[PDB]
């Protein structure tokens, strides 16, 4: 030990005008007995089979050499404390050195985990190791497909239950792709049997079709075996589509189980704009085309409420950045819907659609970046299209952080 | 030297017998799939396709001539296989 | 496995008539390459014709054998009823060869290899539009070989030149994502361009052609 450290140690105590040998004498002797401990504590971390050395152990150690594990007090009784420990004191460098003695109590306390049981599992079938969750993994000759036909007839049945004829079949082969470690090497053919569908699927507009592709979709996002920015490119306009593509079916009525698709499609975008990113590549290239689409004159009702999902689900700073220098073009297109005076395209409900969620999202954007005074008549500066009803929604969302 | 290739073989007269990473080049950060999106409609036997095994898994790369004079790996001549796997061949 | 006569009669005739002696027999000729619907039992010849020949460019500097070949190989794609698919691993170094390598001409000054650069640039960027899958990797492995290549100093003007086309024919992201880093390679450029001492060398008018 450093013998300054101990001459502070000594003349904060009493013990003034210690020469350096006197000095020197203590920190070979306290040096040892942690050499002595730390070999001893060693002992237990190579019997625990745990190559840790945890904080247990030295209180295991020095109860073995006689010394309590008494940490930060020393009983000359000794009858009340014994060799039995203390666990320590949880104390820091970086510490505040003072807290207000009822923080303590109203803090929650941690998770008591869960008990220790038995499950057993195969770590080796006959010489082979499966690849189970709980284990680490002149005629040219006729070739063979690298499937197997368990794993191609596998393919079939997942393929042909998540077309969602029964929901508990989908249900079930949803989960299967989400969890299955070896669901690469059919990556290629899961990725173009979605690809290819999608495109096939709106040239009629079968919903079905498209939420269970996109379904499928957020469960092979969610897979942790498989590696997927190879399949990336092949996967972004197939998700994309869904949500802002005109409807070839009923525009006014499944509106609202085609904004479900757009939902659990956002989902799979957002993982696209939250993983696999690399400089300038994926999030900029969908940001660009979705302003385009916005920017677009004339655009159908249909995919100018999808990109204005599309955009609105970007994070925190995007609708603070971008939504900001439009709403009174966002106005003006209610305003001509309203004008009609023809409601029979689905321009109103397109319409309608668009103001709720653009409100939505200028609420927060508000609630975030600014104090809630002047809620009543100070949003009639922004062409007063949410006005109180949007304060109400802000103070909900006020209402919301209390609760939290 | 009587096989395919024999006129050129008579020709000649031969008479014997950080940008280089590899994500910058999957093809979604090099593609414009943005106009794939569509705005606007208007087993004994294996199911899927068998791809020809030397382009899907051989290094064709090691043919690519780069230079003429300094070629690295001395080429040979090429016999006809006939693979069989292609329908349309008779045999 | 052999030809039959009469297809063994349709090669000869369709071969030389792809050699140079006149211009019309040549456009006969790959006006039936391209439009004909049972050319197939064939393919495996006229690639290898098609590959051997190119490679016969490096005993004769031939460059027009090389702009007949090239032209055989777009008549070859145009074909709808034949799929090149299983042959494309012997086209695809045919091309980059009349595209990456130095000297593709006999007289190196007054020849124009530039055009059957640009030719068979055009030319890998429609057989890697047609023909690259995911598990072929068409594309990213002609990219990668057209970048280490250009990256990669010591290589002359004509095989820059040729990576530059070929990179810059694949499309617009490419150049976004390979060509706009090294733009800063230009002044090396004009190092040798307006700025002597050498004059009379070869390397101005590959420069300036880069350039």
């Amino acid at each position: 030990l450093p013998s300054e450290s101990m001459k502070v140690v000594a003349e904060s105590m009493g013990i003034a005008q210690i020469q350096e040998e006197t000095c020197q004498l203590l920190t070979d002797e306290v040096s040892y007995r942690i050499k002595e401990i730390a070999q001893d504590a060693l002992k237990f971390m190579h019997m625990g089979k745990r190559q840790k050395l945890t904080t247990s152990d030295i209180d295991y150690a020095l109860k073995l050499k006689n010394v309590e594990p008494l940490y930060g007090f020393h009983a000359q009784e000794f009858i009340p404390f014994r060799f039995a420990s203390g666990g320590g004191r949880e104390l820091y460098f970086y510490e505040e050195k003072e807290v207000d003695l009822s923080d303590i109590i109203n803090t929650p306390l941690p998770r008591v985990p869960l008990d220790v049981c038995l499950k057993a599992h195969w770590l080796s079938i006959e010489g082979c190791q499966p690849a189970i969750p709980e284990n680490p993994p002149r005629l040219k000759p006729r070739s063979i497909h690298e499937l197997s036909v368990e794993q191609q007839l596998y393919y079939k049945e997942i393929t042909e239950a998540c077309v969602g004829s029964c929901e508990a079949k989908r249900a079930e082969a949803l989960q299967s792709i989400a969890t299955d470690p070896g669901l690469y090497q059919m990556l290629p053919r899961f990725s173009t049997f979605i690809s290819e569908g999608v495109r096939v699927n709106v040239v009629q507009n079968n919903l079905a079709l498209l939420i269970y592709l996109m379904r499928m979709v957020k469960a092979l996002m969610d897979n942790p075996t498989l590696y997927l920015e190879k399949y990336v490119h092949e996967l972004i306009p197939a998700v994309m589509t869904c949500i802002v593509s005109r409807q070839l079916c009923l525009r006014p009525d499944v509106d609202n189980h085609w904004a479900l698709r757009d939902f659990a499609a956002r989902l799979v975008a957002q993982i696209c704009k939250h993983f696999s990113t690399t400089t300038n590549n994926i999030q900029s290239r969908i940001t660009k085309t979705f302003t385009k689409s916005w920017v677009d004159e004339k655009t159908p009702w249909t995919t100018r409420y999808g990109s204005i999902a599309g955009l609105a689900e970007l994070g925190h700073d995007v609708i603070k950045t971008l939504i900001l220098p439009r709403l009174q073009q966002e106005g003006e297109r209610i305003r001509s819907v309203l004008d009609g005076p023809v409601l029979s395209n689905i321009d109103r409900i397109g319409a309608d659609h668009v103001q709720s969620l653009l409100l939505k999202h200028c609420a927060p954007v508000l609630a975030k970046l600014r104090p809630p005074p002047d809620n009543q008549d100070a949003y009639r500066a922004e062409f007063g299209s949410l006005g109180p009803l949007l304060c109400s929604q802000v103070v909900k969302a006020r209402a919301q952080a209390a609760l939290q | 030297r009587y096989g395919p290739a024999r006129l050129w073989y008579d020709m000649l007269g031969v008479p014997e017998d950080d940008l280089l990473a590899d994500e910058n080049f999957l093809m979604v950060t090099q593609l414009h799939w943005e106009d794939d999106i569509i705005w606007d409609g208007e087993p004994w036997y294996s199911i899927f396709p068998i791809d020809n095994e030397d382009l899907v898994y051989g290094r064709w790369e090691d043919n690519i001539i780069w230079d003429a004079q300094a070629m690295p790996r001395l080429l040979e001549p090429p016999v006809l296989t006939l693979d069989p796997n292609d329908e349309n061949l008779i045999l």
